[PDB]
């Protein structure tokens, strides 16, 4: 019933792990100086 | 603040600058970039390549083309169904198929 068929732990684990990199959010500062 | 000329981010770089003139603060956004990769069935079967221009939008890559922005000068001629959307970046050169 969750979009992306993950287990309730699998969702836990997805969601408490935290991405930040200093970028932009792109569909596809992200690439920062030539650095993708 | 009425103070301040321009902006820097968490890396020091800039990202925002004040109009001398106007005094509108401007976001300034890098100009696309990216590698460029060339899949090749090999040249003992066939010539043909189709290019992945990784990290962009398939727009933004047709509008650089059409504006003669792009830096490589070499064109991969797009049949619309050459060009494909992925999440790595725009492929064009290879018709994208249901089948897996
Ligand atoms: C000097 O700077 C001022 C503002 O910092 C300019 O004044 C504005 O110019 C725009 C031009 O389109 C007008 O629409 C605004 O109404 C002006 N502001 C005011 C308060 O009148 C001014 O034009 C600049 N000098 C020159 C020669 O361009
Ligand atoms: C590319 O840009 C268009 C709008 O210009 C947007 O609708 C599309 O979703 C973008 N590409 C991706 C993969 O999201």
């Amino acid at each position: 019933s969750k979009p992306s068929k993950r287990s309730p732990i699998e969702d836990l684990l997805f969601n408490k792990v935290t991405l930040a990199d200093a970028g932009f959010i792109k569909q596809y500062a992200q690439k920062f100086n030539g650095l993708t | 603040l009425p103070f301040q000329q321009f902006g820097r981010d968490i890396v020091d770089t800039t990202d925002a600058v004040r109009d001398p003139q106007t005094l509108e603060i401007l976001d300034i956004t890098p100009c696309s970039f990216g590698g460029v990769s060339v899949i090749t069935p090999g040249t003992n079967t066939s010539n043909q390549v189709a290019v992945l221009y990784q990290g962009v939008n398939c727009t933004e890559v047709s509008v650089a083309i059409h504006a003669d922005q792009l830096t490589p000068t070499w064109r991969v001629y797009s049949t619309g169904s050459n060009v494909f959307q992925t999440r790595a970046g725009c492929l064009i050169g290879a018709e994208y198929v249901n089948n897996s």
